[PDB]
């Protein structure tokens, strides 16, 4: 029947978990798109934010809290790896110790961006982290011959 | 039927003191002053007291189906308000020394005048109720009035819970008459089968308990040693003395009282209530707990005299003195033991052992507790003797010989401990509402000493009282 | 009839609970101050005498809205008595 | 009729049974909830419409509310358990049991001497009950609304507050 | 069909198990417990009488009996409010000077 | 995309089933699962005295106002179990706070419906849908519509907005210690309760069954629902009160309002 993926398509709950910088563009897409999201409800965390290495222990609880369909999104470049911040104090990427499903480059992202986010989780949660043999196509590949046919941009003396 | 001018004449009483309730309320929340909430509570219940004239210009009749108002009821009003207006007046001086909230204690002494009210004007199961239970919640209350102290908190809740048992066997016996009767009504009552006989029998629980009766007595020591002195005027008088008028009532006009099956148990009940008080009694060196085991012997000869009811006219004078009589004998000496207390003092040290000297201290106070000790005994030239006389000739008119042989060696077991606390005030020494304080219990020892020698002008009133 | 959409309310609740499982010392200052619960379980009692009375008041006429009018004022008394005192006031 | 009114009559009476034998208050508490709606039905199939829904909004909305918020407050689960239970054993509750069942075997003696005249569940209406109290019955409403006052007065003044 | 035996019965039971439960225990709030039970009994034992006659008797002071049981129970709870802000321990024992 | 709004709320059902349930440790059971039904069941049930058709009449019974004062009076268990379930003294605080809120205004609804009641003098509902024949009883109490729309707004609908959040420091909201269906169970909840609000405001208030010109149960909906977008309207464009103004609002201004409000109906009915 699939009725239940038609439920989890149709309707997630996100926990938002930006840190001190980065959030900004994060409230700006939430105050547009959107106090509902409460710990312990949510099944969807959008990682953002440098991972520090003192605070990473607050993530691995938060990240057992919810329930058992468990989606994570990293949000900037600083969330995917270490980002810029090759240094001591600073862990390379929240995917070293909790799985992550889809990976948002950028620092900041854009409103849009965390609306495609938004488009390609549901199209994730659609096909039943599993690939169903259908996420080896990527952005990269799919849009490929899309981003290849541009050839003239406006040029940047003008507003 | 509706309301008539000659019903708000009749129940005049019940509307003053309710007045002064919301005009005192209105006080607390405006001002919050001692002095203005004293002067308005006692001028409420003067206004009372005025007011029981022009009730007395209206004539024996019914105001709804729940009340009757009688001449009788007349002097119960005037009892309850006189021991109102003698609790608030020894309760200033002792809350002067209180520390906080100190006006709280005026209202609920209104209420508990509204209920006392409320029971001398019966004539339905349903306002006996509601005269109990507005008398009990401001002595819930207010023998928890500073509750700062170990065993002021103590005895309210030993209070709260055996009064709450007693309301609930009195409602429950209230019902189990009412499956045979048709109704509530103490007249429509009645009208020897079982189940009224034990219904009857549940309500003597739930109100001996409030009579302080033989095997619900045990009550009466730790309130009256736990309570405040004030507290004390109005639980010892006020509270049975209202009572006593609606369980008399419901045997004179109850034609199941008439049965000898109700009349035997009440009267064991009396014989043991003389008994088990007289004899405990000795052994106290405490004052407030000696006053509690004299309650329990004196409402005993109220019993005798209530048996003996429905054989011959003169036992409803003759517990009507008797009301009277003790009122003043027990307000007498309980205002000299609240005035001893004229500060706070946190806990009050009140003991026989205590009392030694008190002659050399304070002259006049000491002669007021010895004539009030006095006549709580039987000694002549007190208006208790009086009282003794009429129920000693009550049970010899009804030939209830085991009843008024309890009396006299009940009064001769009895003398001992009067005595002594009248002598021990003879060994040798170990504000402007004081003076108004000591002016009550004196105006009571010219009063009872004069009604003792010369008791005829009590008889008159009495016998203008009764129907 | 009642005692039927009874039966099927009880029985959903049976249906969702049994599908849901299968399918797999010391206070001090906080807390405290509950007595607006307390007046409310007094007022209760209070307005349970006009739940009785709104049935039955075109019969009852004159004197019945002159005792109720009394009836209310005592309660704005008590009420006014309880704001006065500091009672009814700001609660954690 | 007969067979509901068994059941729900049963129900009170294991509700009953079981709130005087355990220990736990919130237990308690909750059968008798139950056992106070067992008994609005009993009173809703009587006759008495205006009392068992009467009992319900006031008896079991606000009152066992109150005893809820002082349960919770003292926060006494979890400390002095042991103890409560090896005090209140059954041999102490033989004792008392006996002593209260002469009680109800005198009682079921004196009810059963007397005739049945079984009467059927007779609906009383609100609206007589909205002229009776106010026919002769209106003092008691005005001396129950001052014991109420009475009530309010006494609850704030012992639990008084303080600095702490 | 029922007579007035059963529901007298009932309310005897009632009472008779909240006196029991106003007896046995020692905390203060179980004695209040079964004190408003056993309320509740005698007010149940007056309404099965007041219906048992055919009139509007039954309602007129079991409303007054509810409102007895509401502030009793609420000064009932402002004393225990006081009793454990004075002193920790909520036992019957506590409070039981004045012994004889 | 989805073109209804109702959809939303299906999809929010379907997604609360089949979440797996975890035991949490040093709580109690039984309360923890019978404090959902006390939310929803009991606004279940309120559902049983609407007059949706003389001819199928869910319940013919002769009073359904004092069932829903039960209801009304039972909502607060759920809140208070709930909160000594969540055995953790900042939700329990949270919820005690809630419950506090909820019984300080659930005073105010018995007292406001005494004025229609009286005007029109029956329990039974088929009387009071017939009442409002020609002139609906919302003219001269408007003072009683208002007041019964902030307290059925008032439990524990989120317009007090102190059930998720606490202006309080040292405590939390009691909604986090559920995280299974039962969060699910409490959406519902609410839901039954604002349509059912509305259906009893309509039919109480307003003139349920007048047909002017279309037939009438269709008309009684399409009001319904002109009243589920408007409050719907002022609940979204009411800000969050906080908890103080909350209980300076609460018995002070509302008491005396009602009480007048039986005055003067009771003076104006004869
Ligand atoms: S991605 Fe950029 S904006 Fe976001 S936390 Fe890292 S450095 Fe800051």
């Amino acid at each position: 029947n699939d009725m239940v993926n038609w439920g989890r398509k149709n309707s997630i709950w996100p926990y938002n978990f930006g840190l001190s910088c980065c959030y900004v563009e994060m409230v700006t897409s939430f105050t547009a798109v959107h106090l509902r999201a409460s710990p312990r409800q949510a099944d969807l965390m959008v990682v953002a934010g440098t991972c520090f290495t003192k605070m990473a222990p607050v993530i691995q609880r938060l990240y057992d809290q919810m329930l058992e369909p468990k989606w994570v999104i990293s949000m900037g470049a600083c969330a995917n790896s270490g980002g810029m911040y090759d240094i001591y104090s600073v862990v390379q990427g929240v995917d070293k110790f909790i799985p992550v499903d889809v990976y948002i480059p950028g620092c900041p992202p854009r409103p849009e961006a965390y609306m495609q986010a938004l488009m390609l989780l549901q199209e994730s949660i659609g096909k039943e982290q599993g690939v169903y043999r259908a996420n080896m196509q990527s952005e990269r590949e799919r849009k490929r011959g899309e981003r290849i046919a541009v050839t003239n941009l406006r040029t940047p003396d003008e507003i | 039927m509706t309301i008539t001018p000659q019903n708000l004449i009749a129940l005049l009483p019940l509307l003053i003191v309710g007045l002064t309730v919301v005009v005192v309320m209105l006080s607390i929340a405006w001002r919050r002053n001692h002095f203005l909430n004293a002067t308005l509570s006692v001028i409420g219940l003067n206004a009372a007291l005025v007011s029981l004239w022009f009730v007395g210009q209206a004539g024996a009749m019914d105001v709804t189906p729940l009340m009757r108002v009688d001449g009788f009821a007349m002097l119960y009003t005037g009892l309850v308000l006189l021991a109102s207006l003698a609790t608030c007046t020894f309760a200033y001086p002792w809350l002067e020394g209180y520390n906080d909230n100190k006006d709280e204690f005026y209202l609920l002494v209104l209420i508990a005048a509204l209920g006392g009210i409320l029971l001398a004007n019966a004539n339905h199961l349903a306002s006996l109720f509601l005269g109990i239970e507005l008398i009990s919640l401001p002595l819930f209350g207010l023998v928890g009035y500073a509750f700062r102290q170990k065993r002021s908190l103590e005895a309210s809740i030993k209070y709260t819970i055996l009064s709450a048992a007693a309301s609930s066997f009195l409602l429950f016996g209230m019902a189990l008459v009412y499956a045979q009767s048709g109704d509530l009504s103490f007249v429509a009552l009645g009208k020897n089968e079982p189940l009224l006989l034990a219904g009857f029998g549940l309500m003597i629980v739930g109100l001996g308990f409030k009579l302080s009766l033989v095997p619900f007595h045990l009550w009466t020591p730790d309130v009256y040693q736990g309570a405040p002195a004030p507290v004390s005027t109005f639980l010892a008088t006020a509270s049975k003395i209202a009572i006593f008028g609606v369980v008399m009532r419901l045997f004179l006009y109850a034609p199941v009282g008439d049965s000898e099956a109700i009349r035997v148990v009440l009267a064991i009940i009396a014989f043991a209530s003389i008994i088990f008080g007289n004899l405990m009694a000795l052994s106290q060196t405490n004052i407030k707990r000696l006053l509690g085991y004299s309650s329990i012997s004196h409402l005993g000869y109220l019993l005798v005299a209530l048996i003996a009811l429905q054989t011959g006219e003169m036992s409803m004078e003759a517990v009507g003195v008797y009301l009277a009589g003790y009122l003043f004998s027990s307000l007498g000496a309980f205002g000299v033991v609240s005035l001893m207390s004229s500060p706070y003092r946190g806990p009050d040290a009140d003991s026989l052992f205590s009392y030694r000297g008190l002659f050399w201290h304070r002259p006049i106070l000491a002669a007021v507790m010895t004539v009030m000790m006095l006549s709580l005994a039987g000694i002549p030239m007190t208006l208790g003797f009086i009282g003794k006389f009429y129920v000693l000739a009550v049970g010899v008119q009804a030939h209830l010989w085991w009843l008024v042989g309890a009396v006299v060696v009940g009064s001769a077991i009895g003398l001992y401990y009067y005595l002594r606390v009248a002598v021990s005030l003879y060994l040798h020494a170990p504000n402007w509402q004081y003076s108004a304080g000591g002016i009550v219990v004196l105006i009571s020892a010219l009063l009872v000493l004069v009604l003792g020698v010369w008791p005829q002008p009590l008889i008159s009133i009495v016998r203008l009282a009764m129907p | 009839a009642f005692a039927i959409f009874l039966i099927v309310a009880i029985g959903l609740c049976c249906l969702m609970l049994v599908g849901g499982w299968f399918l797999g010392a010391r206070l001090r200052l906080s807390a405290k101050f509950y007595l607006v619960a307390m007046f409310f379980v007094i007022f209760d009692v209070e307005a349970l005498y006009l739940f009785a009375w709104s049935t039955s008041i075109r019969e009852s006429g004159w004197v019945g809205f002159v005792e109720a009018a009394i009836f209310i004022f005592v309660l704005l008394a008590g009420l006014v008595y309880l704001v006065r005192i500091g009672a009814l006031d700001w609660t954690p | 009729m007969e067979f509901a009114f068994y059941i729900c009559g049963l129900i009170a009476i294991l509700a009953t049974l079981r709130v005087i034998t355990h220990t736990n208050p919130v237990h308690a508490l909750l059968y008798l909830i139950i056992s106070l709606l067992a008994i609005s039905g009993v009173f809703f199939s009587l006759g008495a419409y205006f009392a068992g829904a009467l009992e319900i909004i006031v008896y079991a909305g606000a009152i066992m509310v109150l005893f809820v918020f002082v349960v919770m407050m003292l926060n006494l689960g979890g400390s002095e358990i042991e103890q409560e239970r090896q005090w209140l054993k059954p041999q102490v509750w033989i004792g008392p049991a006996i002593l209260s069942a002469i009680m109800l075997v005198v009682i079921v003696y004196a009810i059963l001497g007397v005739n049945d005249q079984g009467i059927d569940g007779t609906p009383i209406s609100a609206k007589a009950v909205g002229i009776t109290l106010f026919g002769p019955y209106v003092l008691a409403v005005e001396l129950a609304s001052m014991l109420l006052l009475a009530g309010l007065v006494v609850a704030f003044h012992v639990g008084r507050e303080e600095r702490a | 069909m029922i007579p007035l035996q059963h529901g007298l019965i009932l309310a005897a039971i009632l009472f008779v198990l909240g006196l029991t439960g106003l007896v046995i225990r020692r905390n203060l709030l179980f004695m209040l417990i079964g004190l408003e039970i056993m309320i509740n009994a005698s007010a149940l034992a007056f309404v099965v009488a007041g219906s048992y006659w055919g009139q509007t008797d039954g309602q007129v002071m079991y409303i007054l009996a509810i409102s007895l049981a509401a502030a009793e129970a609420s000064i009932g709870l402002a004393l225990l409010l006081q009793l454990h802000r004075r002193r920790q321990n909520l036992n019957i024992d506590s409070v039981s000077e004045m012994r004889g | 995309v989805g073109w209804g709004g109702s959809l939303q709320l299906v999809a929010d059902m379907i997604k609360m089933f089949f979440k797996e349930d975890w035991i949490p440790k040093f709580s109690d059971r039984v309360i923890f699962t019978l404090a959902p039904m006390i939310a929803f069941t009991s606004l279940l049930l309120a559902f049983a005295i609407v007059p949706v058709s003389p001819g199928w009449v869910v319940a013919d019974l002769n009073i359904g106002i004092l069932f829903f004062l039960m209801m009304a009076g039972l909502a607060v268990y759920a809140v208070l179990f709930a909160g000594w379930s969540s055995n953790n003294k900042y939700s329990l605080l949270g919820a005690m706070r809630a419950s506090a809120q909820t019984l300080s205004y659930e005073v105010f609804l018995g007292l406001s419906l005494m004025g229609v009641v009286a005007q029109a003098g029956s329990f039974n509902m088929t009387d009071i849908v017939n009442s409002q024949a020609h002139v609906w009883n919302v003219i001269p109490q408007f003072f009683g519509f208002i007041t019964f729309a902030i307290a059925g707004v008032a439990v524990c609908h989120r317009h007090p907005f102190d059930q998720p959040e606490a202006e309080q420091e040292l405590a939390d909201g009691y909604h986090i210690e559920y995280s299974g269906m039962k969060f699910g169970l409490f959406f519902v909840g609410e839901y039954i309760g604002i349509v059912t609000i509305s259906a009893l405001m309509v039919t109480l208030f307003f003139g349920g069954w007048q047909g002017p010109l279309l037939p009438p149960f269709i008309w009684f909906a399409l009001k319904t629902a002109f009243f589920m977008m408007m409050f719907i309207l002022i609940r979204a464009s009411l800000p969050r009160p906080r908890y103080d103004q909350v209980m300076s609002f609460g018995w002070k201004i509302c008491l005396p309002l009602t009480l007048i409000n039986l005055l003067v109906t009771a003076a104006v009915i004869l």
